[PDB]
C-alpha cells in the first residue's frame, strides 16, 4: 500500500506484513504468521502456473531451403516471425497485467489485516491515521498478543477503555 | 499504547514495470526470461554427431581427409561448422542436399 | 558452507548459571540468519530453548524464559546461552542451529535447517 | 567444443536450462526449448513494493 | 499448542512403503517439518513446508496432508531408515515438536 | 467471502446473495434479488463472451506428405504444434485468471450488500462480527422487508434505538 | 461509480474526480487535481502499453501457387486463419478485460477519494448517503480548501462540532 | 406494483409484424415473462428472463427490452395466434401479470 | 486557428479603475476553454491576474482578488479585465490567453498554449 | 508555492548542450511547463505535461525528471536561442511562474 500507510518498514524480517506495538514494557515488529504464509502461497502458486502451464515437445525450428524454393523460405519466416510476435506480445502484455494483479494482492492483504484488527477494537481504540490505534487502556504483552492471535476480548477492557474515551 | 499495522520493506533496488506504472522498486522479483548459455554443446538424450572440419557431404560421401569419425552410431543432432572447408573434394552438385540433411539429423 | 561448534562446561553443580557457547564458522551470525539453542533430554522430544536474530532480537521458550539469556558477539561469530538456577532435569544434550529459509527474499524463522554438534551437560556433583 | 554434459535445449552458442517459460538467447534453437521472445527482461513480481523510509 | 504423532513404534520389513502422521492442535499453518535423528546424532530436517525436501535428502521421503493433519510417507525403505522421527511446527513465536515415531527392521 | 462471514448457507435455495432475519414472528432466508440476477447477468455475458467470441472458418488441419517432402512435413508439424502450444497456454492462463476474477466478483457483490445494509442501519443496530446486525428496536416483518427493500427509515426507529444503546 | 454516489456530475469540466461544496459564501464545483492527474498518467501507460508493445518486422502475408501446388496453398491458408483467429480472439478478450479493469480502476480513485475525506472528518460532519458529507461546524473557504487540499486539522473544529453533534 | 400492458385489443392479417408494450411500477428487475392463453385452456409461457425463448415455442415470438419497458414481437403471424397475451414479473415474493391484449384475424 | 486581439488604454491615472479587453476569433469563448489575462512587469517574470471557463466560472489571483475583475460578453468573442486601485507598480504588459488542453476528452487549465500580442499599460500623469 | 530555477544567467556557445533545472515547493504535480520569451514578444509554450513538445517547437528541446525537480534540455543550441526561459506549475487553482535564466550565445 501507498495510500493511509503511506511507509514500509525496514526492521521487521519475519514476514511481509506484521504488527508494532509500543508499550510500557517494550516495543517490537511482530509479523502476522497467517497472511504472509497465505501470501507466500499464493505468490507461489502464480509463479508456478505462469512457468510449468508451457509444456514444449521436442522441435528444431530452422530450415534450409535452395534458391529455387524461396516461397518456401518466406512462408517459413512468416510462421516462425508470427509466433515471435504473438509470444512477445503475450508474454509482456501479461507480465504487466500480472504484476498489476500481485501488487493489488499486497494491497488487499494489507488492508484485510487493518480491516480485521480494526473489528476487535471497536471503540477500545481510536484510529491515528498513519496506520496506527492508540488504546484507551493498558494493553500489556497478554493483550497486544491476543490482538495479533484473533482472540482479543472486547468487553474484558470495554468499560475501562469506555471511561479513557468519555473523559476526553 | 499503540499497535501499528504495516509492511515489509528491504535495501533492495530491483524495478518491475506494471501497466499504470514503470519503474517500480519492488522487494523481490523473479526473471521469466532466459538470457545466458553454457557455451558448450550439451548431449539431448544422446551424444550429437560432431563432424569437425567435414560436412554431412563429404561424411556421407566418405571424403578420404574425413575417415577418423566414420565409427559413430546413433546419435541426436548433427554439428557442422560454419563453413567447412572439406566437402565435395571433387566440384559438382548435390542433388536434393538440404533434403538428405533433414533426413539424416537424427537417426 | 556453514559449520556450528559448541563449547562448554559438561559439569554443572545444581543451582549454578550455566553457560555454553556456539562458534560460526562461514557464515555472519549479525548479518542475515537468526541462531537457535535446541536442547534434547535423554529419551525424550527436542525442545526449543530460545533464538537470537540478526538484529539483536532475542526470543525464549516460554517456560524457560525467566531463567535463559541468548548474548551475540558483535566481533567474531559467537553466540551464548547462560541458563541459570540449574537442576537435574536440565541435564541434556544442548545443540545450537540456524534458523530461516529465504524465499521471494524473505526469511523465514520456521525450521532449523543446520544443527551443531551436541554437548551433554550432567548436572551432579 | 562438445561436453559430455546433459541439457534440454541447445542454442548453437550453448545449451539452456529450460525451466523458464521464454528466452531471448537465440530464435534458432534445438530440442524443447523455451518460447523465444524480442524483450530484454520479463520481471514477474513476487515482493511488494519497497518503500523504505 | 498440542502436537500428536503416531504411531509411537513401527517395524517393518525393507522395501514397506510406510506412513507416519502428525496432527496439530491449531490450524493457523499449513506447513509442518520432519526430522530424522539416529542414536547419538543431532536431527536431520527432512521435510519443511509440509512438503519441500530439503537439500541432500533421498527422494523417497515424502511429505503431505495440511490443515490439522500432515503425512511423512517413505516408499521403499532401507536398512539404514531405523532412526526417530520427528514432526514440528512453528506457530507465532513458538516451535513445538512432536514426539517420535521409533523405525525398525 | 471467506473472511468475516466464514459460512455459507444450504437453507436459502432463491439467491446467491440473501439475508436472514431473527425476529418475534419467526425466522427465516430471505434472498436478495437484485445483486443475485445482476451477477447472473454479469455471469451469463463472461460466459457466452468466452464461448461465442470463438469464430473459426471452414479447415481442415491434416496433411499428407511423401517420403522425398520432409521439410514441408516438419514445417507443418511445427505450424500445428505452435497452435496447439499458443493455444493451450492462453487457454489455461485464461481459465485460471477469469476463476480468480469470479470468485473476486462474488466476493465484492458479498460485500457491497453488507455495506448497502450498513448504510441504512447507521447506529440503529451493532455489528456482531460473523456478518450480522442487532437491532436496538423491535424490527418487525415491515420493518425488515424495508431494510431488504432498500427504504429503511432512519428518523423512524432513531430515538428507540438511541435510548437502546445509551442503556447499555 | 454507480453505487451510493449513483449520479456524475457535468458542470465539474476541470478534472475526472472532484468536490461540490455549499457555503454561505457560495457554491462551486472544484476538482481534485492530484487524483485526476494521476488517473490521467495511469490510463496513459495503459494505452501506449497496449499499442505500443506490438513491434512487427516487414513481411508480406501473400503468396502465389500453381495449380499442383494446392497442399502449399491450403497449408499457407491454415497459418494465415490461424494467425487471425488467435489476434481476434485475444484482442477481442483483451479490450473487453481492460475494459472492465479500467472502469473498476475509476470506482477505485472514486472510492479512495470518499475515504480520504471521510478520514480527516472523523466525527466533525455525518455522512449524508448519496456521497456527501454535512458538518458541524461553520467551514468557510479557508476550511473547504484545507479540506480538499488534505490538511484539514481536526482539533481545530473538534469541540464546536461535538457540541454541534451532541444537541441533536 | 403497477403493470401496464398496451394495446388492450388487436387485430391484424396474416404475416402482420405486431408488437405488444408492458411497462413496470419498478424497475428492480430487467426480466419479464409473457404468457399466451387461449379460450378454455391454462397459459403457456413463451419468454421468460426477458429475452429467453420456452422449449418447444415457435422461433416467430420474441421479446426484447429492459429496466421499465419490455417488447413482445411476433413476426410472421398465424391463424392459431388468436389468444390472450400475459406479461408477468416477479420481484421479491410476489407475481404481478398485466392485463391481456386479444390478438384477432 | 485561434487569434487573440487585446485593446485598452495604454495611459492610465493612479486610483483610477483599468479596463481592457481581448477579442477572440477562431474559437468560441462560450462553448470550450478558458481565458486568461497575464502581466508581466518590465524585467520581472510573468504573473497570472486572473481566468474566466467557458462557463462563466472566474478565478483570480489572490493577491488581486480583491479589485479584479473578469467579464464576458456571450454575444460576440470577448473577454474584459476590470483592475481598479492602479498604482505605478501595474505599469506592466498585459496579454490575454487561452489554457486549457483537451487528452481523454477532459480539458485541463493547467497551461497557457496560445497567448495575445500584448498591450503595455503605463501608470502615470 | 515557491519556484526556484538555476541558473539564473547562462552564457554557452552554438552546439553546446545545456540544461536549465526547476525546482517546485510542494510535489503534488508531475508536471510543469517551459515558456521560451524573446525579448518584446509574448512567451510561447515548448514543454507541457513536464515531458510533451507542444506542435511547432523543435525537437531539440526537451524535457525531462518528476516529483520537486524539473530539467529543461537544449541538445544543439541555435543563433536564435537566445531569449529568457521560464517554468510554469499550476497547482490548485494558481499558475506559479519561476524566474527566467537568461541564454547568451
Ligand atoms: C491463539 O489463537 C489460537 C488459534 O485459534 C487459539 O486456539 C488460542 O486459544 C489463542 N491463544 C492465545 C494465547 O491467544
Ligand atoms: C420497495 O422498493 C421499491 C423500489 O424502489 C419502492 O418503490 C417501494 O416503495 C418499496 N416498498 C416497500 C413496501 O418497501
Ligand atoms: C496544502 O497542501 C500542501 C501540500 O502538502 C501543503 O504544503 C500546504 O501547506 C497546504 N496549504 C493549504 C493552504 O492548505
Amino acid at each position: 500500500i501507498a495510500g493511509f500507510i503511506e511507509g514500509g518498514w525496514t526492521g521487521m524480517v519475519d514476514g511481509w506484513y506484521g504488527y508494532h506495538h509500543q508499550n510500557e514494557q517494550g516495543s517490537g515488529y511482530a509479523a502476522d504468521q497467517k497472511s504472509t504464509q497465505n501470501a507466500i502461497n499464493g505468490i507461489t502458486n502464480k509463479v508456478n502456473s505462469v512457468i510449468e502451464k508451457m509444456n514444449t515437445q521436442f522441435t528444431a525450428v530452422g530450415k534450409e531451403f535452395n534458391k529455387l524454393e524461396r516461397r518456401m523460405e518466406n512462408l517459413n519466416k512468416k510462421v516462425d516471425d508470427g509466433f515471435i510476435d504473438i509470444w512477445t506480445y503475450n508474454a509482456e502484455l501479461l507480465v504487466l497485467l500480472e504484476n498489476e494483479r500481485t501488487l493489488d494482492f499486497h494491497d488487499s492483504n494489507v488492508k484485510n489485516l487493518y480491516e480485521k484488527v480494526k473489528s476487535q477494537l471497536k471503540n477500545n481504540a481510536k484510529e491515528i491515521g498513519n496506520g496506527c490505534f492508540e488504546f484507551y487502556h493498558k494493553c500489556n504483552d497478554e493483550c497486544m498478543e491476543s490482538v495479533k492471535n484473533g482472540t482479543y476480548d472486547y468487553p474484558k477492557y470495554s468499560e475501562e477503555s469506555k471511561l479513557n474515551r468519555e473523559k476526553i | 499504547d499503540t499497535i501499528c499495522i504495516g509492511y515489509h520493506a528491504n535495501n533492495s533496488t530491483d524495478t518491475v514495470d506494471t501497466v499504470l506504472e514503470k519503474n517500480v522498486t519492488v522487494t523481490h522479483s523473479v526473471n521469466l526470461l532466459e538470457d545466458s548459455h553454457n557455451g558448450k554443446l550439451c548431449r539431448l538424450g544422446i551424444a550429437p554427431l560432431q563432424l569437425g572440419n567435414c560436412s554431412v557431404a563429404g561424411w556421407i560421401l566418405g571424403n578420404p581427409e574425413c575417415e577418423l569419425l566414420i565409427s559413430r552410431e546413433s546419435w541426436s543432432y548433427i554439428v557442422e561448422k560454419p563453413n567447412p572447408e572439406n566437402g565435395t573434394c571433387y566440384p559438382g552438385h548435390f542433388a536434393d542436399y538440404e533434403e538428405l540433411r533433414e533426413q539424416l539429423s537424427s537417426v | 558452507q556453514v559449520q556450528l561448534q559448541e563449547s562448554g562446561p559438561g559439569l554443572v553443580k545444581p543451582s549454578e548459571t550455566l553457560s555454553l557457547t556456539c562458534a560460526v564458522s562461514g557464515n555472519s551470525i549479525s548479518s542475515e540468519y537468526y541462531w537457535a539453542w535446541i536442547r534434547q533430554p535423554p529419551g525424550m522430544p527436542p525442545e526449543w530453548v530460545g533464538t537470537i536474530y540478526h538484529t539483536g532480537n532475542t526470543y525464549y521458550n516460554p517456560s524457560l524464559k525467566s531463567r535463559t539469556t541468548i548474548s551475540m558477539d558483535t566481533s567474531k561469530n559467537q553466540f551464548s546461552l547462560r541458563l541459570r538456577s540449574v537442576t537435574a532435569a536440565d541435564s541434556a544434550v544442548y545443540y545450537c542451529a540456524r534458523a530461516g529459509v529465504t524465499i521471494f527474499g524473505l526469511t523465514l524463522p520456521n525450521y532449523f535447517h543446520h544443527w551443531g554438534q551436541g554437548t551433554l551437560v550432567t548436572v551432579s556433583s | 567444443p562438445m561436453d559430455e554434459c546433459d541439457a534440454k535445449c541447445q542454442t548453437p552458442q550453448g545449451a539452456i536450462n529450460s525451466s523458464l517459460p521464454f528466452q531471448n538467447v537465440h530464435p534458432v534453437t534445438i530440442g524443447e526449448c523455451p518460447k523465444y521472445v524480442r524483450s530484454a527482461k520479463l520481471r514477474m513480481v513476487t515482493g511488494l513494493r519497497n518503500i523504505p523510509s | 499448542i498440542q502436537m500428536t504423532q503416531s504411531p509411537s513404534t513401527l517395524s517393518a520389513s525393507v522395501g514397506d512403503r510406510v506412513t507416519i502422521t502428525c496432527r496439530a492442535s491449531q490450524s493457523i499453518s499449513n506447513w509442518m517439518a520432519w526430522y530424522q535423528q539416529k542414536p547419538g546424532k543431532a536431527p536431520k530436517l527432512l521435510i519443511y513446508k509440509a512438503s519441500t525436501l530439503e537439500s541432500g535428502v533421498p527422494s523417497r521421503f515424502s511429505g503431505g496432508g495440511s490443515g490439522p493433519e500432515f503425512t511423512l510417507t517413505i516408499s521403499s525403505l532401507q536398512p539404514d531408515d531405523s532412526a526417530t522421527y520427528y514432526c514440528q511446527q512453528y506457530n507465532s513465536y513458538m516451535y513445538t515438536f512432536g514426539q517420535g515415531t521409533k523405525v525398525e527392521i
